[PDB]
């Protein structure tokens, strides 16, 4: 019913990182955990999840960079972001909905963490 | 109000009927979840489950009338259930347990079920009055257990586990028991003819046995639906071969075919229409977040609200076709609201489904609470059995026609599902209209038979 994010950070383009969401006194196995993000100066949007029977959903720009998983003995839902981009900065946030289905719109899910910044930046080092 | 023995079975029907519901609430998602079942085959499952209770209910009766008695049988049956509710939950250790632990449910229902309202029965001197109003407070006694049920038990598996929820509903089963036993001084001369010799223990042994055996057999069907299936068509051809053989009985067979398409229609709520909700409505409501499992209880609260009302306000034909149009309202629009009322996201207001329920438990109303009752009017022994096996084979069908609405667990998003019930629950509402139409126009020359 309350979802605790952890996870977020700086990290250079190309670079990868990993959130998790995890549950207090539900069982998150019975819910489908979404992974929606918002930018600076627009709406929360469906980046990735994973519904309670590991079915797979999956923003078109982030197919083949990001992984959504489910460890069910720790009780945590994972998101493994690789090849990060500069644009892939933002919010994150994880919500849960009971069941099989992962909606695309934030009003499809009843329970939220309270969001991790992710940041990309563009630093390469010196040639 | 009412005589003291009242109170009494008031509360253990209570009780007993919290044990149930609360299994019956989250079973399809068990299957799905804890048993990883398609939702097809937890949906066929549920069927044979479903059938294998109802149908078994024609042996209490004949069990507390003519072998051990109505309070006898009601302990033994309280005591099954209560065993069965405790091995489901020891299932959990034990997966291998699962089917022989609902068919102690089922065979432990089967003893008891028809037994409280026959004691009921015998509380009140014979054309005493209160009868009809006691009797409409023994039907909202089962919804209110019911309606606990089905609202609290999804949300205690979700939070606790499964083996908490089944415990608890032993327990329920477990606290049924010591009211009875406490209370057992308000019945010392209400009864049938049995419960006033001494028991016989040939009678106990052979209904011990019996009951054993019943609940191997039903582990069995439900874990061979395919051919749980042909033994009731065989039974069903056979028994129907052997009732032509043998014309007020006439109004009984139709009259018995409209309450099959009923009962098609009630094994949708704990399958398709509980999978509906949790994939396409909203689990928001007045703003409060709900366990979408737990909007089966939208039946027995209908139910309880409507009883007394209903109660308040043609004969047996036109009540059950008006409930035949109800429960066609109630699928179309499940299919209204799925075509046409949706988000983009491919999800529908709760208030839809508040509607569907509300028009169901209005059929049932109509129908089920006033079906064998005047199927008793019409009529013996023989017809209560051809009732109990055909309305078994409705749930067996009913949870085949569940199978159409089946979602692959891959699936994710709410608009390929949507489709999917919509047209089920549209071709279910159209054709219960049809049903519902030729029962209109029967009901002057069924009217007729019934004099
Ligand atoms: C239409 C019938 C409605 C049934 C009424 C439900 C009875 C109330 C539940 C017991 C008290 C509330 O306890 C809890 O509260 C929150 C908000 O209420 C609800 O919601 C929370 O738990 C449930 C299941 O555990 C989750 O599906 C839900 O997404 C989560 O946010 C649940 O209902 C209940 O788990
Ligand atoms: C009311 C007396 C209780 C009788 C219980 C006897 C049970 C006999 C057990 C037979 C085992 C198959
Ligand atoms: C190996 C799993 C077998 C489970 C059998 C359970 C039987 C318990 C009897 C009370
Ligand atoms: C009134 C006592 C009923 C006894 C039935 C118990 C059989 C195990
Ligand atoms: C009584 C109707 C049975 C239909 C089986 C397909």
């Amino acid at each position: 019913v309350q979802l605790v994010e952890s996870g977020g950070g700086l990290v250079q383009a190309g670079g990868s990182l990993r959130l998790s969401c995890a549950a207090s006194g539900p069982t998150l196995s019975n819910y489908a955990v979404g992974w929606f993000r918002q930018a600076p100066g627009k709406e929360r949007e469906f980046v990735a999840g994973i519904n309670w029977s590991s079915g797979l959903r999956y923003k078109d720009v982030v197919k083949g960079r990001f992984t959504v998983s489910r460890d069910n003995v720790k009780d945590t839902v994972y998101l493994q972001m690789n090849s990060l981009k500069p644009e892939d900065t933002a919010v994150y946030y994880c919500a849960a909905r009971f069941g099989g289905m992962l909606p695309l719109q934030p009003s499809g899910y009843a329970n939220w963490g309270q969001g991790t910044q992710v940041t990309v930046s563009s630093h390469h080092h010196h040639h | 109000q009412q005589p003291r023995p009242f109170f009494m079975i008031f509360f253990v029907e209570l009780w007993e009927r919290f044990g149930y519901y609360g299994v019956q609430g989250v079973l399809a998602v068990f299957f799905v979840k804890q048993l990883g079942f398609s939702q097809e085959q937890a949906f066929v499952t549920f069927g044979a489950f479903a059938a294998l209770v109802y149908g078994l209910i024609s042996i209490g009766g004949y069990v507390g009338d003519h072998l051990l008695g109505t309070k006898r049988t009601i302990v033994l049956g309280a005591l099954v259930l209560a065993i069965g509710y405790f091995m489901t939950g020891m299932s959990l250790l034990k997966p291998d347990l699962i089917f022989i632990a609902l068919g102690t449910i089922a065979v432990g229902n089967g003893l008891f079920k028809a037994n409280p309202a026959s004691l009921l029965s015998k509380c009140y001197p014979p054309k005493d009055p209160r009868l009809d109003g006691a009797f409409t407070l023994f039907y909202m006694s089962i919804n209110i257990g019911s309606l606990i049920a089905l609202s609290l038990a999804p949300v205690i598996a979700d939070r606790f586990g499964y083996s908490v929820t089944y415990n608890l509903c032993g327990a329920g089963l477990i606290i049924a028991l010591l009211v009875y036993i406490a209370c057992r001084g308000m019945v010392k001369d209400i009864g049938s003819e049995p419960d006033f010799r001494p028991m016989s223990f040939s009678k106990l042994l052979y209904v011990l046995l019996g009951s054993v055996v019943m609940i191997f057999v039903c582990a069995w069907l439900m874990h061979n639906v395919e051919v749980a299936n042909l033994v009731l068509i065989v039974l069903s051809i056979v028994v129907t071969i052997i009732f032509f053989r043998q014309n007020k009985m006439f109004v009984a067979f139709v009259l018995m075919l409209e309450a099959v398409v009923f009962y098609i229609l009630y094994a949708q709520m704990p399958t398709s229409l509980n999978f509906f909700a949790i994939n396409n409505v909203h689990h928001e409501i007045l703003g409060f977040s709900i366990n979408p499992v737990s909007f089966q209880a939208l039946n027995p609260f209908w139910v309880v609200l409507a009883s007394p009302i209903l109660a308040g306000i043609l004969s047996m034909p036109m009540k059950f076709t008006l409930g035949m149009f109800m429960c066609s309202l109630g699928f179309l629009t499940a299919a209204a609201a799925g075509m046409w009322f949706a988000d983009a996201q491919g999800l529908t207001s709760p208030w839809f489904i508040v509607l569907v329920y509300l028009f169901q438990s209005l059929g049932e109303l109509f129908i089920s609470a006033l079906g064998l009752a005047m199927i008793a009017a019409l009529v013996m022994g023989f017809i209560l059995g051809m009732w109990f096996l055909t309305q078994a084979a409705a749930f067996l069908l009913g949870g085949y026609v569940a199978t159409f609405t089946a979602v692959p667990d891959n699936i994710t998003d709410p608009l390929e599902t949507l489709p999917v019930y919509t047209n089920v629950f549209g071709k279910i509402g159209l054709v219960t209209l049809g049903v519902a139409v030729v029962m209109l126009l029967m009901v002057p020359w069924l009217k007729r038979m019934i004099a």
